[PDB]
RNA sequence: GAAACUGCGAAUGGCUCAUUAAAUCAGUUAUCGUUUAUUUGAUAGUUCCUUUACUACAUGGUAUAACUGUGGUAAUUCUAGAGCUAAUACAUGCUUAAAAUCUCGACCCUUUGGAAGAGAGUAUUUAUUAGAUGAUGAUUCAUAAUAACUUUUCGAAUCGCAUGGCCUUGUGCUGGCGAUGGUUCAUUCAAAUUUCUGCCCUAUCAACUUUCGAUGGUAGGAUAGUGGCCUACCAUGGUUUCAACGGGUAACGGGAAUAAGGGUUCGAUUCCGGAGAGGGAGCCUGAGAAACGGCUACCA
């Protein structure tokens, strides 16, 4: 259980991180989608 | 039961103020703890003494009664080593604390330059021992010794006051820690604004 | 040499920069503690470029302001950076169905920044206990003119 | 005072418990838990006076002490005479697989809503605080005193989450902003459910909020009392006493005895 | 099951204004100013790296009762001396099986990711740096670090059933699950302050308050921690006819809702809410007492 602690944490950590790159990728992805039609 | 309830006072309009409550235990007031120094074991063998007091929450609070060594930091350089404090001078609060070399949070004292001297040497190639032999570098100037230069050239214009201090072996510094509260005694090394000033208090104090 | 020593035995800041600043020998070294209590309050110009070391200030210290905010006329200028503001209100009288006049006196702390004067309206904030009486700090000062007796002066301000 | 109180008086125990005035003299005092004293329903109350499964006091003592486990709160077993079941909770009666919502009336009395094995899965959580803690990590906290690790970042402090108890998973949240549905956890207006109109913050230390609903009534309460029962008109849970809307004493009469 | 050990509450109340004209108390303060059992929630890889006979954890040492007994004495909650044994209590304590384990990542090698070779815990201190890249109005805020340097921590020698699955075949596990912990945070627990309205009369109260506090402001120190609270150190303060200084009222002390109109009524002899448990003193518990109903010792 001591061991399973840092395991579950790495899983959630990399999990979050993996999500962030996908969200942020989209956050900036909509940035040219919104500023494009204004052009 | 040395209390501190604000009841035994006189409201704004100085009229005495009533009481119906016996002194209640949460108004605790612990016996003061003057803090001396062992930079003179002429009698005092046991160098430093710290007694822990059982505080409210259930925690312990260490109380400094007698000491001899604290920790200090050189503002400028960001260095901090544990050193032996020397004699207390000018306590501001009162001169008696100096007369009994007592340790107040903000008591200005002296320390051993040794750790700082030792360091300033290793990182800059400058011992600070009597001026002439000033530097002490390497024989060959091709490798990493090229850095002690780069740093040394950082116009390490350490105030004319900081310099004199080192050589004399003594160093000026003020404290920043309640001995009667945490048991320790930590201080910063004196410089610019306050240095110049506190010294003045000392020059004129004796003269 | 003046603002620093002036009797008292030292006057630094909360952000202990100073002497170390001599390390950043190029940009701006003369730092002072800067803040902004917010709550719809402008931070005094004088407060920033001052040499004053008032720990009990709401812009030069870790002194907060919370809840109760006051507006009242000033009574006395004496005391070191502390002033007494007098508030003038009416009290109702159940029976006679009318009012009477009344005045509460208040201990207010004044950061050097704003300049006092006797008989002017002042705005205090709710700051932690600073002393027996004090429990209010000045945050906004309005100069006002009353030709004489401050006591006579009674305004439902 | 001597130390810390430890009992509770019949007379002094909340009107939300619809308690027996003549009853006794005391009343099971809520145990320090997930919900505050006033905002809670200790189990003993929940079974004896509420469900009525229990009866006499010892009746409970059996139920929660019996080696069978008959009571579940948010997918967990409980054996405390006065566990403070709070707002938006899910209680299951093992031996019958009963699932309930801990929700206030429209008249402010604690009501027990019967759920289908379906809703019994999700529970609505309101966001307490939100800040980053140890080793660069984000934490969110719910009224239900839930502490959350690595939560979706698009969540502001005054949010409302849908919780999948089965997987201890989050899904579809929704902050409080002009145009949502809400439940008021406490106040001269509790038990109501309407559309948020606008939130005027006054910072001086107390922001307020307005609301509309079915008969388009105007509601006013402090933010701390707003719980987002849903995003954009669609509520997220079945409400007790029909829709979260109370009637004039006049409307009650006309609806019941039709005057 | 005897008994003991435990380990718990035994700071709870309950009667008591006796005081008390005082914020008492009411509202009316968050507390950037203070403490926090209770309750959860959470939860904790960096402890060596000795220059792994780490011994080797086929989880240490003690210590003790209780206990059998030997007793004493006008006589104790008496107690003596004899022996015992526990232990969820003292007192600990390498965490290996090598190169521990942390932390880059080439790279492919595609996943099993392979990942090279990339690099390496905390109570207690300051001291800087964060903080551009959480938050406040708000921060010197955090929670960061950061070194140092701290007679300083931290860290389940738990027990409970659940031991049948895994491979091994003894094995290695398998620990399941809880009980039994610790950790810090907020988690209610709190208190604890705290603004902001309000006791009887009185101007025949005019004036008041300053030796250390009357004030400010400051050094410290206490305070657990805010505070003149004090050490100082000084500021002269300022209060005040809206009567302030002040005086005088034994003063312990004061929540529900209906309601054209009316009908009626409530909480229940005070919701509220400070100060006594011979005198005095000091001390006591502790999360947590101005500990009444703990002491002592003193007096009686």
């Amino acid at each position: 259980e001591k061991t399973q602690r840092y395991v579950k944490t790495n899983a959630a950590k990399e999990e979050y991180e993996k999500f962030l790159s996908e969200w942020k990728k989209q956050r900036a992805a909509k940035a040219h989608a919104a500023s494009a039609p204004v052009v | 039961g040395i209390s501190r309830d604000s009841k035994h006072k006189r409201r704004a309009t100085g009229g005495r103020m009533p009481v119906h409550r016996k002194k209640r235990a949460f108004e605790k007031g612990r016996p003061i703890s003057m803090t001396k120094l062992t930079t003179q074991s002429t009698t005092i063998t046991e160098k430093r003494r710290i007694r822990p007091v059982r505080v409210r929450g259930g925690h312990l609070k260490f109380r400094a009664l007698r000491l001899c060594e604290g920790n200090f930091s050189w503002g400028s350089e960001n260095i901090t080593r544990k050193t032996k404090i020397l004699d207390v001078k000018y306590n501001a609060t009162n001169n008696e604390l100096v007369r009994t070399k007592t340790l107040v949070k903000n008591s200005i004292v002296e320390i051993d330059s040794t750790p700082f001297r030792e360091w300033y040497k290793l990182h800059y190639g400058i011992d600070l021992g009597l001026k002439k032999d000033r530097t002490v570098l390497g024989n060959k100037e091709k490798s990493r010794h090229v850095q002690k230069r780069v740093k040394r050239t950082k116009a390490q214009a350490l105030e004319k006051n900081i310099e004199e201090q080192f050589v004399s072996q003594r160093i000026l510094a003020c404290i920043t820690s309640r001995p009667g509260q945490s048991g320790r005694a930590d201080g910063y090394i004196l410089e610019g604004k306050e240095l110049e000033f506190y010294i003045r208090k000392l020059q004129s104090k004796k003269k | 040499m003046d603002t620093q020593i002036q009797r008292a035995y030292q006057k630094q800041d909360g952000v202990f920069l100073n002497s170390k600043k001599l390390l950043a020998k190029k940009t701006s070294a003369g730092v002072r503690y800067y803040k902004n209590i917010g709550l719809g309050f402008k931070t005094p110009k004088e407060a920033i470029e001052g040499t004053y070391v008032d720990k009990k200030c709401p812009f030069t210290s870790n002194l907060s302001i919370r809840g109760k905010i006051i507006k009242g006329l000033v009574i006395s200028t004496k005391m070191n950076r502390t002033v007494i503001i007098r508030r003038d209100y009416l009290h109702y009288v159940r029976k006679y169905n009318r009012y009477e006049k009344r005045h509460r006196n208040i201990p207010v702390h004044i950061s050097p920044c704003f300049s006092v004067k006797e008989g002017d309206i002042l705005v205090a904030g709710q700051c932690r206990p600073i002393s027996k009486t004090v429990r209010f700090n000045a945050l906004q000062v309005v100069p006002n003119e009353i030709i004489g007796s401050v006591r006579k002066q009674f305004l439902l301000f | 005072a001597r130390g810390p109180k430890k009992h509770l008086k019949r007379i002094n125990a909340p009107k939300s418990w619809m308690l027996n005035k003549l009853g006794g003299i005391w009343a099971t005092r809520p145990s320090q838990g997930p919900h505050k004293l006033r905002e809670s329903l200790p189990l003993s109350v929940l079974l004896k006076e509420r469900l009525n499964y229990a009866l006499n006091g010892r009746d409970v003592t059996l139920i929660l002490n019996d080696k069978e486990q008959n009571v579940f709160v948010d997918g967990k077993v409980r054996r405390d005479k006065g566990y403070p079941t709070g707002l938006m909770d899910v209680v299951r009666i093992e031996k019958t697989d009963q699932s309930f919502r801990i929700l206030y009336d429209t008249k402010g009395r604690f009501v027990l809503k019967s759920l289908s094995k379906e809703e019994a899965k999700y529970k609505l959580l309101k966001v307490t605080a939100k800040a980053i803690g140890p080793n660069q990590i984000p934490y969110i906290v719910t009224h239900d005193s839930r502490t959350i690790r690595f939560p979706n970042p698009e969540i502001k402090i005054g949010d409302t989450l849908k919780y999948d108890l089965v997987n201890n998973k989050i899904e579809n949240f929704a902050h409080l902003e002009s145009g949502n549905v809400c439940y008021i956890q406490q106040g001269n207006n509790i038990g109501r459910v309407g559309i948020i109109q606008h939130i005027e913050k006054h910072q001086g230390s107390f922001d307020i909020c307005h609301v509309k609903d079915a008969k388009g009534n105007a509601f006013a309460t402090r933010l701390g009392n707003i719980f987002v029962l849903g995003q954009g008109k669609k509520s997220w849970i079945e409400l007790p006493s029909g829709d979260g809307v109370r009637e004039t004493i006049l409307e009650e009469r006309k609806r019941k005895f039709s005057y």
